[PDB]
């Protein structure tokens, strides 16, 4: 993707994730715990739901038949008819393949993307408190317990609160 | 603490502008592959034709009597269908039935054709009904007795209706110049047709034709449409099948040809003639010319949209 | 010190590919929907026919008179035009009327037919120049006195010029046999067209039609084009209404149908029936069947363009 | 967007900006005051310039009647017209949707990428002069008057003046 | 340290949706330009007809006797082929040449007619094969004697083949009435043909044509598919020219109308006039009309696309 | 571009620098040196290698004549065949101009981001032991001879060996 996170200095994604999309692994000293990111999840959803519900539309335009499956009708007029008929189909053929592909790149890039848009929201919040690793995590030097993490998470964090400790 | 996003142990693979076969985490087919092998037409006035054939409603060969006022919203023609008993022939035949498989059905009207001095009764073995019969909607006019002179005559009606009149009439070509003499007397017959958009003139054509139905004989059927306030008139000294009634478009529908049994339990609007393309899919790969209400054609199996994010297994 | 984006009160909303309703700060239309009700022809050689039919200006009906060797860009067809003023009509019609649509007018040129042993004068009330008169184009040829047979005559035609002609022939239906045999003697009739690429035949088909003008007859327009260095032969022998002039084409032009007047102040090149379509947008959703030079019809009827930023308000 | 600045860690838009698309707010000892940034607004209303340049174009194709509104043409080769015509009509109102749709995707996201490109330029002008509050707000240690803000705005600020207070 | 991209001196200029002409590194054609002036057909069995009309390889003029059951996955027209020895017309010409187009080539077979009391050995100094001759394929059918009348007559033909049958006759008008009692005997003259799908009838109309090969008489020619099981039976008093044998489709070809040479040292599939289009790109600006395997035509004679990096110099 | 580092912060590219898309330029005390960075090249040149195998594709539709160039067809048929045609070709004259416009759009900024990918990669590798110059080059306080500036090109940069030193 063009965002450099997902499938970049990230190395990968976490098949325990089974709660959300987006999520942060902590360790500290009681362990490790791992819980998903509502708001970053629910945006990439909310995203690709309205992809979907675009491309699933009413198109309450009729057709009506042409030609004649049973009694062939005339040699010439029947051909121009199938190649009019040709000639659609090689458009919409085009036309499906370049949007589903077009799509794909998006819906990929814009998923990369949210990732980032969340690595750079926690990152100010810790501000000079702490230094990122290089890998998606962030090196903690003033260190706190879980109910702290879970201040980083809904964003309850006080930098100032750690602020003398973490850079001494 | 570290940032992450989540994968899963078997994705999907699709494409993309630059890439061929990139894994996401999940994935929908754009592309309606799945047919129900039948007419779903639940909640719609549906005419099956069976052995009808769609222009015979407005002539009315015997197996047609049970359709020759029908009204509905979906119309389908079978293969068995036939437009004709006696042999014979529909001139400009694919515009009249595109015409009435969106008419919504036909009411038909007497024209109120009085005739002197013939015979009105023409019947042939190949229309049964119980016996020689004809036509139900046409009459065969023929000489009073054999080898007679068929007198020059002329019929003309009037729409007086708000809606076009669909006329139709017949032109009948004996096997023989003989027998064309024994039916309407001897010497060349002319039938010229005119109203206040059309005009054309018609000669029968008496010779050999294979045997069909047992008869080497046929019967041109010709039409036009009549506008409200316009009158038709025939003019004929023999081998002229006449109206009897005028039909009338009741107001829209469609017509399929199809294959497959009719199903009021299922609800669609795109049909071809295996079935039902039942979807909320943009594109189909069934069938391309199936109509109604329909996704677009490609010719593309399968063309998968993804739905999620780059999958990246550890 | 903060960095910022500017925002609006009340903004527009606009769609995109995930979501609908989007607020830009601004945004702009692309689909046209505004419509003069005109045809703008400022800077055209513009001929609107009037009264005349298309097709009259190669015959020359009276309404006609007036057309006979117009010269235009843009042609205008009116719903109160007429082609005729004889019944009848043309064979291929729409045709002939596609090519002179963008001829660019006509250019008329004597082809020398000369006659002798008939009557060469045949008139109708139905065309009226201070009293019966004909088709300005075309002589109607008869017999000398009433009876007489028409005799068999070949009268041919070679376009010495470096474009094709257009030759118009006439093949005439009296109203009864008897008519018939009084204009042109008794018989079957038969005229023969052949060139170095055309060949038909044509039978005259005498017989009652209702009346339009006061005739129960008609008159039958049939036309081919003659290439440079071809030669054209008609064979007759009565029932043939013969060609004075040939027509030649000017150049290039557009052919519209309307019911709106002429302004020669506003400038267009797209036109419909109602007016024309002024518009730098890419799209209209006024008539699908504009012609000249037109944005793409579509069948939405907005689709805003965002020009500005997402609009965040406070 | 796909940069999370407009509508993202940036809350609103202002309101009173009337003199730019982008601008700063600054505070210092005076007060504050507000002005808007030339170059950032300018490259996008050039891009969506250059995008309204295009779509209003000429076609100089001219297409020519086929059919008749006074005198209806014969009904099969009529029925292929209009069933020609009524495809075509399909094909143009999806790529006019679908141009539309990607397009002001496209431009939502190029403006919040002008801001982000903004944003970026000026936190290293200020260097380690300024640590950023996370709602696009640089808390600025050192503190100067409306010249040095000035400085900032025109990128006339030299961080090295003020290094040796700032880190202080 | 620092980072950095890299840059050349002259770049190439591209367009984008927010510019035109912004220089790229690198680019590359979408749009093909360069025709190869030949017809390459490596690798493929081609026919050039050459002198010889397509339709003629069904009735077989002399200039089509090298051609009368040709085999071929691609045919070529030429500008120079005709039809026809003596002159005359196939109805519905351009139908039957995109089924033969495509036919792969045809096989004939006798259909098996045999004739008592008439002269079977029409002949013309037209169709010249050292002397008078006739059409390959055909049967000028005539009167013992000069002025003798033409029996009526019946022939009929049943396809027991497994494919269609192609069935070619012809109607030869005379150049005067005179003519066609002389090869006829007088009177109105008929044919009707019918099959299980057709029937047509068809009357002589003699008259003067300008002479093309010495001729102002012309033969019609006429055509039907008849299928499997299915007979055909043409009734007929004179004016008629015969089939001697059907022909039958071989399989499946494509057919072009070049004015250049064959060339089967290049292979190609997307043919022209002018040539042969061989290109990767996806699009073309070389002929709209093109035919076979092709790139889209566009309007556009070039549309870079970009292969690098935006250049910026410095 | 969309990431402002192609034509944004960074001022022009290096005609000098013939062996890669992107690379490093390095000055310590030993002089200048320039080379190439592989990777982010190979991903540019895959990802615009992979639009190319799309576009020149087989369209293996074969169409076949419908009107006659030396001996033309009845005019109306004609008529409809050369609106149908003309028709068509508005179509994919669009869809070939909308496709590439779309394209190169999306190239540039694809190689921006690559850029951008590139330099934030850089960065954390230097962590705290060098402070970003704000013109895509890193000043980098430690100062090391040639085979610690191939050690950044190839990830094998330790900042903390070097830690203490750099903050001095
Ligand atoms: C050949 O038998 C019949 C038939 O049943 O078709 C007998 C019919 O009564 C007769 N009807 C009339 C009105 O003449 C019919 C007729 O002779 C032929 O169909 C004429 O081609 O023949
Ligand atoms: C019926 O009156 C007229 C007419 O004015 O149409 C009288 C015309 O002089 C006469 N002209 C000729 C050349 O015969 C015309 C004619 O008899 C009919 O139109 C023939 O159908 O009739
Ligand atoms: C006019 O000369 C010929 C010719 O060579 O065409 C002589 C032919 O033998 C003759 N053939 C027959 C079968 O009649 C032919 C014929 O008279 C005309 O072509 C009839 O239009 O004429
Ligand atoms: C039109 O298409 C069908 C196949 O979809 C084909 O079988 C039919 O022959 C075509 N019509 C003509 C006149 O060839
Ligand atoms: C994957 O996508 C489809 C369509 O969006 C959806 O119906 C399905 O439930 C999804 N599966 C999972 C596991 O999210
Ligand atoms: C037909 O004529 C009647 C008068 O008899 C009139 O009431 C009606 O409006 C007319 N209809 C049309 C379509 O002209
Ligand atoms: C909004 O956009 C339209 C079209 O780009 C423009 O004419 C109009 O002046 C704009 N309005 C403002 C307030 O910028
Ligand atoms: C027609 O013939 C003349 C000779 O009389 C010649 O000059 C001219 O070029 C010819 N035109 C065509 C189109 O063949
Ligand atoms: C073509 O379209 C118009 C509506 O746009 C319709 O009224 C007309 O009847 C159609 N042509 C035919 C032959 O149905
Ligand atoms: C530029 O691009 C074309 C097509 O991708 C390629 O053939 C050519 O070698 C490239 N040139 C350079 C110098 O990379
Ligand atoms: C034609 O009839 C024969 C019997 O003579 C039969 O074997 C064959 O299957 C039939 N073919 C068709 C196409 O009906
Ligand atoms: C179809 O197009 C060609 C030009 O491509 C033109 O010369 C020809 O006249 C057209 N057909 C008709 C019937 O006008």
């Amino acid at each position: 993707g063009l965002f450099g996170a997902i499938a970049g200095f990230i190395e990968n994604g976490w098949e325990g994730l089974i709660d959300g999309w987006y999520g942060f692994r902590h360790q500290n000293a009681q362990g490790e715990g791992t819980a998903a990111d509502y708001k970053s999840t629910q945006s990439a959803i909310d995203q690709i739901t309205g992809k979907l519900n675009r491309l699933i539309e009413k198109t309450n335009q009729q057709f009506e038949l042409i030609d004649n499956e049973f009694n062939e009708v005339e040699k010439q007029i029947g051909n121009v008819i199938n190649w009019t008929r040709d000639s659609i189909t090689e458009v919409w053929s085009y036309n499906a393949e370049l949007l589903v592909a077009m799509e794909n790149q998006h819906t990929i890039d814009l998923a990369d993307s949210e990732m980032d848009k969340l690595y750079e929201r926690v990152k100010r919040q810790l501000r000079e408190n702490a230094e990122e690793d290089g890998t998606g995590c962030f090196e903690i030097f003033h260190k706190c317990d879980d109910d702290c993490m879970a201040s980083i998470r809904n964003n309850t964090y006080d930098h100032s609160k750690y602020r003398e400790e973490a850079m001494q | 603490i570290c940032l992450g996003h989540h994968a899963v142990s078997n994705g999907t693979k699709v494409n993309t502008l630059t890439e061929r076969g990139v894994e996401v985490v999940n994935a929908t087919e754009t592309v309606e592959r799945t047919n129900i092998p039948r007419i779903c037409s639940k909640g719609k006035r549906t005419v099956d034709l069976g052995q009808c054939g769609l222009l015979g409603t407005i002539t009315g060969p015997p197996q047609c009597d049970q359709f020759l006022e029908f009204s509905a919203d979906l119309i389908i023609e079978r293969r068995e269908g036939s437009d004709v008993c006696y042999p014979g022939k529909f001139v400009n035949e694919e515009a009249l039935r595109q015409i009435l498989r969106e008419s919504g059905g036909i009411d038909k009207e007497a024209m109120g054709f009085t005739y002197s001095g013939i015979r009105t009764n023409g019947a042939t073995s190949a229309c049964r009904r119980s016996g020689s019969s004809f036509y139900a909607e046409m009459k065969w006019l023929l000489s009073n007795t054999d080898n007679a002179a068929f007198p020059q005559m002329t019929k003309s009606y009037k729409n007086t209706r708000k809606s076009p009149a669909l006329i139709v009439w017949g032109i009948h070509h004996s096997k023989s110049t003989a027998e064309q003499t024994t039916l309407y007397g001897s010497g060349n017959k002319l039938v010229t047709v005119g109203s206040s958009n059309y005009q054309q003139s018609f000669v029968p054509s008496p010779g050999a034709r294979p045997q069909v139905n047992g008869l080497s004989s046929r019967i041109d059927f010709h039409w036009l449409m009549l506008n409200p306030n316009d009158t038709v008139t025939f003019s004929f000294n023999g081998a002229f099948i006449a109206p009897d009634r005028a039909s009338f478009l009741r107001g829209k529908s469609m017509g399929i040809q199809s294959g497959v049994q009719v199903d009021a339990n299922c609800e669609g609007d795109c049909y071809h003639s295996g079935g039902t393309i039942i979807s909320n899919l943009p594109f189909q790969n069934i069938d391309s010319r199936a109509v109604g209400k329909c996704p677009r054609y490609v010719k593309q199996r399968s063309l998968l949209l993804a739905t999620g994010m780059k999958n990246v297994p550890e």
